[PDB]
Order: C-alpha cells, then structure tokens, then sequence
C-alpha cells in the first residue's frame, strides 16, 4: 500500500503548489446516518 | 526404533473419523509443501458468517470405484473436491454451502506380487487444467467419483512434460517396492475459500510410466484403488443444495 | 533552478533498468497477503527437485516410453546400457527436465549434479550395474574398463530401489556456458563430460519372468549449484500473434 | 502447520574435505525415489572431496531477478485513430511462459509505452504527435471514436504523451480482487455454465482495457504502439511444470499433442 | 551542473500524477475557513446513508 | 557485485512506485525436495 | 609465496643531494644484465646531485587512467532493418592494441551507442527513429528478421532509444566464466581438434552478440550504428610486449614478417 | 518537481567522462578474484623494466642484428662507436622499446633515464669505452674530447659485463613534449640531448680471436619518471575493417 | 590536480554502475625489474 518512508519537502512558497494531501481517513458517519436528538440503542425498539 | 536409526518404517495406519486405513508396504508419507491442513485465520478470512465445521461426519476416508490397470492403460485422474461432491456428508456440506475450504489425505492402493513389475506415478497437482482440447468437455474437467482416463499422459493433459510433474507433491508405486502411496495435502488457492462446485483445487493422477508386466500365467487383473479423506474443512454461505 | 547536466543514456528504455516511477493509483490499497502453502523465493529451490530425463530419445520410442532405460538379461559380459553428455543446458534428453528448462533460461552454470536411478523390475529380478562420470578431455569411454577409471558408483538392485551418482563439479573455471554451440562461439570448450552405465554383472531372473526391465533416470541440481545471465528460453517461440 | 523450515542463504553451499569410508552403517548412495523425496546424497559422501569455500551468489535466480525486467505484452496500430486493447498477457509467448512457472503470484507492474507514426505501407515516419492511453476498468464506458466524451477521463486514469518524448511509463499496484494473481485455474468463470469456452480462465486476472488514440486526427497515417510490462516486488507460490509445447491460443493453454520433446539420436548408448 | 539522467516517463502527463508545481499567484492569501455544518472527509460516509 | 553504499529513498506515495526488491536470497528447498513426514537421514537406508 | 613486496607511492621519487666518491668499495655503475634484473644504479650514485622535492604524480599512467575512456569497438549499418554484431574487440585496432598490453584483466564496461539514419548513398539524414539493441547471450535464439518474436525480449536485456535522443549507454559487469578476461591464450578452443582455426582464442571471452533493428521499417534508408566501450574498475596482471606489427585479421594475431621496426639512418654514429 | 536548469554540455558524449550509469545486469555476481602472480597497478612499473634499443638501424642490418652495437679492434685512437638522441618518444631506435611504446601513448614526459650496456665479446677480449650524455644547446659532439665534457661514465670490460649510464633529468621545464615535430608545433624546442660512445682505449684480443664483438643496449625509466596526457599511439593503424 | 572535496555516493545497485576508481597509485616495480632470489645491493658488484 502506502509508504512509511515518504519524503515530504515543499519547494514552493504557496501551499497551493503542494502535492495532494496524504491523510485519507474516514469519519463516523453519524451526522448523516443518525442525525437525531434522542439516542436509539441498537438493542431496544426505536419508538416507544 | 524407526526414528532412532533415521529411516521410515514400511507399515502405516491412517485413522480419521470412523475409518482406518492400513498398509504394510508404504514408502513414507508425503506432506504437500511441508504443510499440514490448517483452519482459516481471522486475518485471512473475508466471509463474515460463522462457518460450519462438520468434523468427523466429513473428515473421514471415502473409497472411490476401482480402476483396472489394463494393458492399454494410460493413467487415470480425479478432481478434488469434484470426486466427492456427492459422497456422504462431505458432499452434502459442499452442496449446501457457497464456500468451502479444506485439506486432504490421499491413499492410492495397488498390489500385485513379487512376480509382477510396473511403476505408477501418483501425483497431486494444484490447478491441473485438462486443456488438450480446443473446448474441454465437462465430462473430462469434472469426471466425478468415477474419475477419467488419461488420453495424453506424455503431455500431462496440459502441454507440459510428464517427467516434470515431480515438482508437485507425489510418490511412486513401484511394485517391487511398495503397494501404496499416501499424500497429505493442505488447502491451496489464491483465495481464503472458494466454491466447491465451480473450482477444483487439486487433481489426483495415477499414471503408469513403466507398464505392468509379469511372469507368464500370473494374475492379470490388477485394480488400482483410491481412498480420500477431507481434512480440516469449513464451510460458509449456507443456502439450498446446489451442484454444478 | 538547480543547475544540472543531463548525460548519455537519457531518455533510453533499458528493459532491465530499475527506477522509481509515479503510480497510476497512488492511494490504492491491495488485498492482504494470506497464508498460502508452497512459497518460493528463488528458482534454485526448483532445480534442486528431481525430474525425469527423456533418456531413451530414439526413433522407436514414443511418448512415455522415452523415459525408460531398457535393461535385459545378457548373454555376454561388461556390456553398455546407456550414455549421455552431462551438460544440463544443451539440446537432448536434459532439455525437457526442470533443471534443463531453467538452465536454458541462463547463459552460465556451476555446481554438482544429482543423477538418481530407480530400478523397476520385479522383486525377484536382481542385478548390479556401474554408473560412471567421465570428466572432459576425450570422447565417451568405449568399454567398461575405461569408464571405470572415472568417478563412479556400483549399484546393487535390492530393497532400496534407487541409487545416486553425484556428478561433482569438476571444471577449470568457476562457471561453464550453458550451450556448446561451436560454429560461432566455439563453446564446445565448456563440455562437462559424460555419464555412462554398464552391466557390472548381469540382470538375472527366475523362470518365465520378463527378461527385460526398466530403469527411470532422475536429475537435479546439488546445493552448490547456481546460474548466471538470464536469457530467453530457445524453446518458447511463435510465428504470429495468438488469438 | 508447517513441519519443514525454510532458512535463507545468500551463497551456495561450501564443500568440506572428506575421506574414505568402508562401512556397513552409513550408506548415503542408497535411495528410494518412491518416497517422493529427492535424493539427499551429498558430494562429500559419494567421493573424497577437498575444501572449497564457495562464494557464488544466488541473486540472479531470485523471483525478483528472474521477473524484474520488461517484456512485450501488446503491439498494435490504431484504426480510425483509436485502438482497444483488453489487458491480458497471452498474446506474446515469452512473458507468458515465464509467468506460468508459478501457480500464484503477487506483484506490482511497471508499464512502458513506445509509440511511433507509420504510413499505410507500414513505413515509419518522423512525425511527433500527442497520444493518449486511457485505462478503462470493467464497467466503465469504452469510447467508440477518437473524439468520444469518455476521453475527458475525469475518473479513468490516462497518460498523455508524445511520440517525440521518451517512452511513457507508469507503475500499477497489485490490483486483483484475489490475494494473488493465478496463472493456472482449474475451474469455470461462472455458475450455471459448463461450456469449454468458459473453462480455465479466472476473471479476476482481467483488470480492464487500455484504449489508445491520437489527440487529434492524423492525415493518412496511423499510430503504432508497443506496450511492455515489468513485474516488481514479486511474491510467488507453488512452482509449476514448465510449458513444453507451443502456444496456439491467446486465452487457453490448448496445444498440439506430440510424441517427443527433444530430438532423437541414433542409439541410447552413444552420447 | 549536477550530472543527471532523465528517464522514461519524462514529459508525460499522467492524470493521476502528484507533483508540486509553481503557483500562478505565489503570494495569494485565501479567505479563512469558516464553520460550516456537514463536513465530509470520505464518501464512505455517504454510501452508509 | 552489489554495493554496500546504496541510497534507498522513496520519492512516491505508493509502494508500487518503489524500485525492485534488493534481497534476493534463496531458502532451504526441503518443502519441495523432501516433503515427507518421517525424516530419512543421509547415512541410513530410506525404507526399513 | 611472494618474496618481493609492492609498496605503493602517489608521487615519483625525490632526488637527494650527493657528493663525490673515490673508493674501491661501492661500485653502483657496474652491472650484470645476465641476471635478468634491471640496473639498480641511482642518479645520486652516478653523478653529484642536488635536492629535488619532486611532487610529480603518477595518476595518468594507472590502469584506470590508461583504460578508463571510450573507444570504438563496432560500426555498421542495418540491412533489411537489422544487424547482428558478435561481441569482440578485434575489428578496430586502437582499443585492441591497448588491451593486449596485459595478459589477464578484470573490468566492468560502459557501452555507449551512437546511431543515425543514412540513405542509400550513405548521406546522413535528419530523421528521428526508434531503435532497439538487444543483447543475446550464447544459446539464446537470434532474430532472423526485423519483426521476429525474439524482439519481445522478455529475458534478454534490450535498450530502446531514438536517434533524436542522446547516445544510449549502459554498464556491464565483469561477465567471464573465468576469473579474468585473457588477452593472450596459447591453447585450443576444444578437445579433439588441433586445426589452426581453433588456436589462440579463449571462448570465455565471447559473451554473445548485440542485434540491432529499427522498431518499425524505414523507407529506403538505413540505421548507421557506432558502439563504444569504456573499461572501468580495471585490475590487471602480467604486462606484455606491445604489438609491433600491423593487425591483419579480426580473430587472430597473424602478422606480416618484417626486418625492422624503426626506419633506417645513414650510420650508427650520426644521431 | 524540483526546479532545475540544464546547462551546456547536456547530452554530449565526452569519451573521458566519468558518470554512474544503470547496469544491464543489476543483480549479477562476478566470479571471485583469485590469486594471480604479476599484478600491475600502474604502467610506470613497466617502463622501469629494461628493453633492447634497436640501435643499429642501418641498411645493412636486418632483424636481430639491429640490436647489436658493432665493436672492433682499432688501429687509430679516440674513435666513435655510436650516437643517439636520448628523447624516448621520437621516431628512431627507441620507438620499439617498452619505454618508447608507452612514451608514445603520452604527450609529455619527465625523469631520468637508465641506459645499460652489456659487452658480449669473449672472456679474453678487453677494452675501455666512454659513454657520454650531452645536454642540449648544440649538435652532437664531434670528437671524444668534446663529448667528455658532459655527463659520462668510463666503462671497463671485465667480470661484471654491464655498465649503466644514467641520463639525469636536466631540463628547463618540469616536463618535455614527447615529439620533436617541428614544422607545425616547433617542438624541436624540447630536444633532450645526445648520448654517444667512444673508444676510451681500444678493444684488444689474443691471437686468432674474433676482431669484432657486440654490445647490447638497454633502456628504462628511472624512479623519478612520469608521463602526462594520453594520446593514441601513432604506430597502431588500419586501412579498413579487419576480418 | 584532484579535489579533496569530492562527493562519492552510489545511486545504483550493482558496483559495475559505479564511476571510475579514484586511487591511481603505483607500486614498487621490483617484481618486474628485479625478480631475483639473491639480493644484489647497488653498492656491491652483482656477481662474485
Ligand atoms: C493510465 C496509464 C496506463 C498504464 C497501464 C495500466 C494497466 C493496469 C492494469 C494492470 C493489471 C495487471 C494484471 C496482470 C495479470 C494478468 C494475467 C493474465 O493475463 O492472465
Ligand atoms: C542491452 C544493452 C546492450 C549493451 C551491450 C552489452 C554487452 C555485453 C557484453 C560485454 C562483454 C565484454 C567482454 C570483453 C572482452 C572481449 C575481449 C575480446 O574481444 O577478446
Ligand atoms: N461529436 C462532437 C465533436 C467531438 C467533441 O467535441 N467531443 C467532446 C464532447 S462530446 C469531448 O468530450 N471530447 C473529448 C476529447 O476529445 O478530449 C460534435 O458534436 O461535433
Ligand atoms: N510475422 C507476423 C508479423 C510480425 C509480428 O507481429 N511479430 C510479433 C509476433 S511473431 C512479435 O513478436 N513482434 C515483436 C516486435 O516486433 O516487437 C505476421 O504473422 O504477420
Ligand atoms: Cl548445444
Ligand atoms: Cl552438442
Ligand atoms: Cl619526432
Ligand atoms: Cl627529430
Ligand atoms: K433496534
Ligand atoms: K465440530
Ligand atoms: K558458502
Ligand atoms: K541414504
Ligand atoms: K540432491
Ligand atoms: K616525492
Ligand atoms: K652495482
Ligand atoms: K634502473
């Protein structure tokens, strides 16, 4: 996959000149998948 | 002692499940690539459902129909797991699941007398393709428990040299020396598990390289028998039974 | 801009070059490496495995029969059974073996060779044969007495069905060319010698037994064997695109 | 588990001096090929040897050294300024035969593209033109013409170069959905079909196609292209019996039967 | 001048390449990043909806 | 032969971009040459 | 073992001041060439000398400095878009004569290839074309035509460049099966043959051939090629008597007998 | 991409350049270096070895006879025996010597020279000769008296058959050109002088003995000798490709 | 003459790729000039 021996040195003044970002993580999708006020546990019924 | 003097005893006993196989003229036991069958590691697995592990109901010896070493005999082969796809609970588990993984213990038997001469190459080949024909016949790629006769032994049915088949796990049944061959085979594939009705991981071939000859008047009817046992098996993706 | 001076070779495409280059899929993450039996790291592991020699390469022998060395009850003594140049990469009985194929993928070789023979007659069939290796200098030995002066082993048929004759590495140089092509390169210079087999006593059998039997011949590289300079295997070719 | 270890060496084995042996105990020469094991008789046991500190290396036969060089995998000319090449290594036998020496293998690849302009009579021209090579994964739309919209290539990777520049070159990772590419597959491409045409081919080995065009239309001439591939970071499993018959088809290993591999000689007793 | 040897691939335009290049406006200073709800970092967050 | 003063620095993000591996060792061929259960010493007879 | 040491110096020897000598003891001038030894009389012993701190170096006469530069070894034109050159340095005398100054030598080499397109009248053309140089080791199949399958070069090393790019260049290691190349061999190429044609040539010096082609067909023109070789990391043994007669053959050192090397003068007493 | 600026010289092929370049066989491992006698690291080791001067280069002398300096019983005194320019790289008697060949591979030289002479007459043949080195400025000396004013050695024939005349390095500059070509370069400027030999007494022999004898002349570089600027040896040439 | 500030860094795997050797010394020529068993001093007569 990705290298653990990558050399990141910027040759230019402006950050716009830099190469692509190398993070690429993902985050908990809750803000999109479960944007509700009241927590609804997986083991219980949703509405009661 | 056998292990003390540094040699291999000619007798052997193979016990799996409710079956026991014995031989008094063996020639050691081969363990393919030096690896015994093993279960799928959590770091190699991909299918998420809890697998089925039938144990003794499927991991036992199944004897297939015998084959005659005729004068014109060119050899015979069997595909695995194809050959056992309809035998016992191993076959049932293979049919009811999408995925299968397992190893094997193969025991080839052929006895004659000290008045006979002949030599059989017993080889287990991974991914052995029967490609001597433009469009291979299903009857030959998946011959079932009866197995299929060789038509092109010299080219190993795949365009390679028979003499180089020794690069695969094998033994020989040289009548003056032994009457059986035993091979333990681990699961081999580029995947952690696969379909037992669409892919045959191993092919067992029994090929006469030195024709059967004997003192005039001796028994002429000499059968070759194959006994195979699935070992360390597991299945995933349960559903209704499906055969190829 | 850092001052630079580009040199000869710039822009060339050397098939054996070894540079780093941009990836088509920079963030791609491959499937995990799983546990698969039989990993090989060097093909020397393969040439050390014995394979059959197509030793009986004569008009009368077709297919499988070409692997069998004919042996029969004699009515004369000291007779010859077979002969062969030991060179692993030349055209002949060795070319279709594992050792031969890989040797043919290289230009030079070195190391001892393992020639193993298995007797396949009946349990009652006995005999003693002598297998000899004749280092280079002259032609193959004409009789058993001459052959016997070189490296050899006397084989007695019995419970242990096989015997090994080690053709030790005996060469002026550390390596030998894999071909003996003469017309252009005069490589006959590298001939490694011959291996011959003779009846030490005789093949003897009981009444009504087969008076002919077979010997299978295997060959493999020893642990001190190596190859150098990769080259295309002369056996693989084509006359047009494949469809 | 694994009952046989695999210790690594960087040089071949040395030879140790040995002396004569007259005994009934040790019998190194006696073997039994029936066991399936290769002889274990050593030089030192068969003859009297001297000491040889052998420093010969083993590097050139490593998988990396054997496979680590470029070989031709594709060669074609555009037609109407375009050409569609399905990625597979069965067209040209040299590299094909090499790969088939292993059953399974993982490796990255370096592709190198050499292109020139040729006329109708197939005579090379000194003409610099821009060309585009686009990788179209299975499922993506393949351009029908030299100017179709797919050439926008906003997602498909593309490489644009010129016949006047050095050969184009890019690396590709191990892309199979499997954990290794398979160079021998005894199975079918799908369930419910047992026709010979779908036997012996593992679909996961086919990653798509390369479609090529000249960015603008050539006048009466065509673009000639050669694609070379070089395996890198090779890991291999299960050595196979080498091909011993000519290849006949690009997608199958079908062959013509033969009764001999090497040529015949007068007699078995004359070397 | 430091001796160099240019290699295959030189001058090519690989759409997925990732090099540093001179900026058209080297001293430009972008507007600040403000607080906007719903930031997404990976589309896996979307297919899970 | 090979150098003892080689500079290995990766300029790219993905390992696929890296140059060829530089190990090149060989391993004991036993798993292929002698894949048997019972050890058979060179000095003794194979079968007894 | 070695009874005569070989201490290294980086500058020539200094001169030390000396004075007159009137004695019956020391007689530096008296010598005896019959012993096979070169005179050991020093400047300081033959005349009165002054002190001279001599800092003159010895670098330009080292084997590396003497051999470390490129020289032409091959020059040819394609025919039918192809040419087969057997690798050997006997065609062009300059480099050949240099190498023959040593009996044995080990060295790596840097090969440089300069190619241009010329027409039938041998007039150079400003035409950029791709060409391929493939190294075919002995035993490998040599391509018969410009488009034969061997050009796939999946194992044979090949270098593909363009007449529009700088000269191609690659290094090769010390490849002989021997422990040194031999530039003088008093023996035969094989056992059982004593014909003159197989005398004086050591086969291990021949590593194969270079076959060249233009990747695509030229129209009426040919590819002109020059190959230069430059020894590197030279190690040499046993200096030889320099060639003193013209070379006549590419593979043998045959020559025309002569009764003098330098030209004559009127008399031995007039310099 | 790191900003760079390529400079003049880019792409040129300088035969004496010294860059690193990709190897055709990156993983190749050469045969071991074995123990071979006579290793040479610098050709200065070779020019210090004495070799024969083709001193008698006249019409009447063919082949081997050209190495012999004629000596004979005189009937007059102070006569001359031979003369020669000492310059090691010019056309003449020195050009075919070891020293001469290598000097001809270079453009400049420096250092003292060793001229050794061996008398080859009978054990009973006696004589004394004077060998002189005349530093530049004028023409070669016309008589023994003039020659005797320069550097010289008086040689007495006896048990020790040889004598050495060291031509010390006496030059205005640290180096001299190896050619004296005048028409174009006016290099006659570098002439190093002359070496001449004269009868000091006379060659004397017993009754019926050979009244003529020979002297062999050897030359070699001294330990303070060096060469600069490699150039192609003018003696090696060809008119067409060799076959 | 030669530099005392030369940068020697190998970029390639095989030593054959390296630039020319930079030693260039000369050695005592005795093995060629005076390969005799018995030492013959410059001050004495060669044979006696
Ligand atoms: C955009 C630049 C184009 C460069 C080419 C990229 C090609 C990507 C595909 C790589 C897949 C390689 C798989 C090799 C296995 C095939 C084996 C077989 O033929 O059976
Ligand atoms: C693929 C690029 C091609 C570059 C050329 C590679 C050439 C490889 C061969 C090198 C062998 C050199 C041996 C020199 C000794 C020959 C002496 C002789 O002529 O007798
Ligand atoms: N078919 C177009 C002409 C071709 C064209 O402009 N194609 C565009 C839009 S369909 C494109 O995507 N071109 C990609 C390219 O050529 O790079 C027309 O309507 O005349
Ligand atoms: N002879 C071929 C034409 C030439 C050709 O396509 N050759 C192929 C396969 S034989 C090749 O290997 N070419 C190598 C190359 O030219 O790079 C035909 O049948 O028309
Ligand atoms: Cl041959
Ligand atoms: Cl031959
Ligand atoms: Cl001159
Ligand atoms: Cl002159
Ligand atoms: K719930
Ligand atoms: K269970
Ligand atoms: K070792
Ligand atoms: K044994
Ligand atoms: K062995
Ligand atoms: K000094
Ligand atoms: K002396
Ligand atoms: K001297």
């Amino acid at each position: 996959g990705s290298n653990i021996h990558y050399t990141n040195i910027n040759y230019y003044e402006n950050a716009a000149s830099n190469s692509l970002n190398k993070q690429d993580f993902t985050q908990d999708p809750e803000k999109f998948t479960r944007p509700v006020v009241d927590v609804m546990k997986e083991a219980a019924v949703p509405l009661k | 002692s056998a292990e003390a003097c540094g040699y291999s005893d000619r007798v052997a006993q193979l016990t799996l499940g409710n079956s026991t196989i014995t031989t008094q003229e063996a020639a050691n036991i081969v363990v393919g690539y030096g690896r015994w069958p093993t279960s799928l590691r959590d770091t190699d697995a991909t299918a998420v459902d809890k697998p089925t592990q039938p144990g003794v109901s499927a991991e036992r010896f199944y004897t297939l129909p015998s084959v005659q070493w005729t004068n014109s005999f060119k050899g015979h082969y069997w595909k695995l797991p194809d050959a056992l796809s309809e035998l016992g609970l191993f076959g049932q588990n293979l049919q009811f699941h999408y995925l299968y993984r397992g190893g094997w213990v193969i025991h080839v038997q052929c006895n004659a007398t000290k008045f006979h001469q002949g030599t059989l190459l017993v080889v287990a080949t991974p991914e052995h393709k029967i490609q001597s024909a433009e469009s291979p016949a299903f009857a030959r790629t998946n011959p079932g428990e009866q197995g299929a006769a060789y038509q092109f032994p010299f080219t190993f049915e795949d365009g390679t040299a028979l003499g180089n088949a020794l690069i695969y796990p094998h033994q020989w049944v040289n009548l003056r020396t032994n009457n059986s061959a035993t091979l333990v085979l681990p699961y081999v594939n580029a995947l952690p598990m696969d379909s037992g009705i669409r892919h045959n991981n191993w092919t067992l071939s029994v090929i006469p390289i030195v024709p059967l000859e004997y003192a005039a008047g001796a028994t002429t009817y000499v059968p070759i028998t194959v006994t195979i046992a699935p070992m360390c098996t597991e299945y995933n993706g349960l559903r209704a039974a499906v055969t190829q | 801009g850092i001052p630079t001076l580009y040199t000869p070779g710039s822009g060339q495409f050397l098939t054996t070059d070894d540079f780093q280059t941009p990836c088509m899929l920079p963030k791609f993450q491959p499937t995990p490496v799983i546990d698969i039996p039989g990993e090989v790291k060097n093909f020397l592991e393969v040439v050390q495995v014995e394979s059959l020699v197509e030793i009986n390469n004569v008009e009368s022998a077709e297919g499988v029969a070409r692997y069998r060395i004919p042996l029969n009850v004699q009515d004369a003594m000291d007779g010859q059974i077979m002969a062969l140049r030991v060179d692993p990469g030349i055209d002949g009985p060795m070319q279709s073996t594992l050792l031969g194929v890989f040797t043919r993928y290289y230009a030079q070789w070195s190391g001892s060779l393992d020639f193993t023979f298995m007797f396949c007659g009946t349990f009652m069939t006995t005999g003693k044969v002598i297998i000899a290796y004749t280092p280079p200098g002259g032609d193959q030995p004409t009789n058993r007495r001459q052959a016997m002066l070189g490296t050899h082993v006397v084989w007695d048929f019995g419970l242990q069905s096989s015997i090994t004759l080690v053709v030790p590495w005996i060469s002026s140089g550390h390596f030998r060319g894999t071909t003996l092509e003469n017309t252009i390169y005069k490589y006959r210079y590298y001939e490694a010698g011959y291996i011959t087999m003779w009846y030490q006593t005789n093949m003897v059998v009981p009444p009504n037994f087969p008076t002919t039997a077979s010997i299978l011949m295997f060959v493999a590289a020893q642990p001190n064997f190596s190859l150098r300079i990769l080259k295309d295997r002369p056996d693989i070719s084509q006359e047009g695109a494949l469809q | 588990g694994q009952v046989i270890k695999s210790a690594v060496r960087s040089t071949v084995e040395n030879t140790v001096q040995s002396t004569h042996s007259i005994t009934t105990e040790a019998t190194p020469a006696l073997q039994a090929a029936e066991t399936g094991a290769t002889s274990n008789a050593s030089d030192e046991s068969m003859i009297e040897t001297r000491n040889v500190v052998n420093t010969h290396g083993v590097a050139e036969t490593s998988l990396e050294a054997f496979y680590g060089r470029a070989g031709l995998v594709a060669m074609f000319s555009t037609d109407g300024g375009i050409y569609r090449w399905y990625i597979n290594f069965g067209e040209y036998v040299q590299l094909r035969a090499k790969l088939e020496l292993l059953t399974y293998a993982r490796f990255d690849m370096e592709f190198t593209i050499v292109a020139q302009v040729v006329n109708a009579q197939s005579k090379v021209q000194d003409f610099n033109v821009d060309y585009q090579v686009m990788f179209v994964p299975p499922g993506a739309s393949v351009p029908e013409n030299q100017d179709s919209y797919q050439w926008q290539s906003s997602c498909n990777p593309s490489v644009i170069s010129n016949t006047g520049l050095p050969p184009a070159r890019v690396s590709v990772p191990f892309m199979s959905s499997a954990n290794a590419y398979s160079f021998s597959y005894d199975g079918y491409t799908q369930f419910g079909d047992t026709s010979g045409s779908s036997y012996g081919i593992v679909p996961s080995n086919y990653l798509g196609m390369l479609v090529v065009r000249t960015c603008e239309d050539l006048d009466g001439t065509r673009l000639r292209v050669r694609v070379y591939a070089k395996p890198k970071h090779v890991k291999g499993w299960i050595p196979r019996s080498p091909r011993m018959t000519p290849y006949k088809s690009r997608y199958t290993g079908v062959y013509t039967d033969t009764t001999k591999f090497c040529a015949n000689r007068a007699r078995i007793t004359t070397a």
